[PDB]
């Protein structure tokens, strides 16, 4: 699981 | 006499990974007489000594402003780590010392809606589309819009409200050419709030 | 369900006395097959009635968005005047209530310090002018920029954020195109919170 | 004692 914001990563669970 | 300020990270820093938060501790009103600052940083009592000294700046009746900046890390802060800054001057009765760190609390997730164009609103040029977001804690957020991968800079986003309960909301808004909204395109409300798995949410919006 | 949000008013128009500030109840996720809502205000307990009720208006999974706002009295809120929403759907198990009102406590004064640019700074296009705000109690506070009795709205200022003594800190950025800062254009900071004498106060800022 | 913001009146006292 990765989120990101406008093609920069946020976070990985 | 030299006042101090410690500011929390930037919200979106301490959750985006791909960034680097960082404290920053500024010193403002240090007199040419006695300008020189050392600057001591301690987190939850331990010294560190990574902190960057960025040089001093001209200011006003024969002052100066020197800062320190010093990187945190991601899940320290969030852990509740506690952030110690130590001014001294030769013009100081004592060294100030100033303490930030992440609120404690049982954290909650921020509820989102969405609020598209009143009838009013879509006669204008221009139209606001709406976020509402609520029961956060903490009050740390950040609040982002965007459309098609691309950022929408034309938003405000008010300051959190206490509510009764303990947890926190706000609202912001983004206007728009009507042209764009009219046109099909999808605008998003991106929420980060260390609650969110992945730190992310989004909800968007468009015609009819 | 049906979700509702209690907005207090905008500090600058419970600060501005040539201003209406008014408090906000909105409904949101009203259903199509239950759409009437009925609003109750209440000042301290005491009902009143003079709200408006603006028309429903189209959202999402056939829903609806409904809004009262209230005028409020500039010195009611600032002495303490707690005010209740109540939304009444047949779609309610019970009546939903909301509270709002000034946060109690001894209230404070913001101290207000400037920055001006620094060496890098003075060497791109766009230079940034900021202002620190701190000591202020309740967090509730409107912070502006002018120049010449003209508004300059290219400007950010972030959240309060809560100091360990009970009291707020905030900084604001304000940007402007380098040449209006050489020729020597005077850039202020107005601040307007309720324990400034007038609600207000400015500390202002120019070359060299 | 009275206070203006932009030409709007703020305050009296």
């Amino acid at each position: 699981d990765c989120a990101w914001h406008l093609g920069e990563l946020v976070w990985c669970t | 006499g030299p006042s101090v300020f410690l500011f929390p990270p930037k919200p979106k820093d301490t959750l985006m990974i791909s960034r680097t938060p960082e404290v920053t501790c500024v010193v403002v009103d240090v007199s040419h007489e006695d300008p020189e600052v050392k600057f001591n940083w301690y987190v939850d009592g331990v010294e560190v000594h990574n902190a960057k000294t960025k040089p001093r700046e001209e200011q006003y009746n024969s002052t100066y402003r020197v800062v320190s900046v010093l990187t945190v890390l991601h899940q320290d802060w969030l852990n509740g780590k506690e952030y110690k800054c130590k001014v001294s001057n030769k013009a100081l009765p004592a060294p100030i010392e100033k303490t930030i760190s992440k609120a404690k609390g049982q954290p909650r997730e921020p509820q989102v809606y969405t609020l598209p164009p009143s009838r009013e609103e879509m006669t204008k040029n221009q139209v606001s589309l709406v976020c509402l977001v609520k029961g956060f804690y903490p009050s740390d957020i950040a609040v982002e819009w965007e459309s098609n991968g691309q950022p929408e800079n034309n938003y405000k986003t008010t300051p959190p409200v206490l509510d009764s309960d303990g947890s926190f909301f706000l609202y912001s808004i983004l206007t728009v050419d009507k042209s764009r909204w009219q046109q099909g395109n999808v605008f998003s409300c991106s929420v980060m709030h260390e609650a969110l798995h992945n730190h992310y949410t989004q909800k968007s919006l468009s015609l009819s």
